[PDB]
Formats: structure tokens, sequence, C-alpha cells
């Protein structure tokens, strides 16, 4: 079974999706983001002493 | 023969399924059990056992 949604970004917030399809109960998921790091795409130009 | 009378349903799932896609209940007034048979007086679908 298929489903998309969308969360807010903010850390320590937990959002609930909700999931209904013919033919079962409805049925609730918990994603919750607990950490988020954001690395650059380094290259040493030079360093310095 | 035990009588059998106000004898209604309602409809759970309905779904297109090629082998039996739908479940009804039917809910009536006796006054003592017994065995009876069940039949559909129609072509659109069929009732099993």
């Amino acid at each position: 079974y298929e489903h998309t949604a969308t969360i807010p970004n903010v850390v320590g917030f937990p959002y609930k999706a909700h999931i209904e399809r013919n033919g079962f109960s409805p049925m609730t998921l918990q994603l919750e983001v607990l950490g988020t790091s954001l690395e650059p795409t380094l290259n040493l130009e030079y360093i310095t002493c | 023969a035990p009588a059998v009378t106000n004898l209604e349903c309602q409809v759970a799932v309905c779904t297109h399924s090629s082998d039996f896609g739908g479940i009804a209940t039917l809910t009536f007034k006796t006054d003592k059990p017994g065995k009876c048979a069940v039949h559909s007086h129609s072509n659109v679908a069929t009732i099993q056992e």
C-alpha cells in the first residue's frame, strides 16, 4: 500500500499521519524527528598556522 | 418451521474482488432456533454456503 505525507522540520514534534483504505480499520502513524545534520561539500583551499 | 420476521440487512465493505468482495449482515426476529436456507433472487451477486 502507498501513502505520502509532509512533516514540519522542528525537532521533538510528534506528527501523526492517517491511513484509510477500504476493507480495513483506519490506522495512524507517528513520525518524530530526533536530529538533523547538514554537512557542506568541503574542499580545503588552504590551511593556516 | 421456525418463523422469521423483520428481516433487514446492512453493508460493510463491497469491493469488486473476484472471489467474495463483501460481507452482509442480516438481523431478524424468531421464537426458536433451527435450520434454514438462503438464496438470492438476482444475478448481480451470489451468496455463499
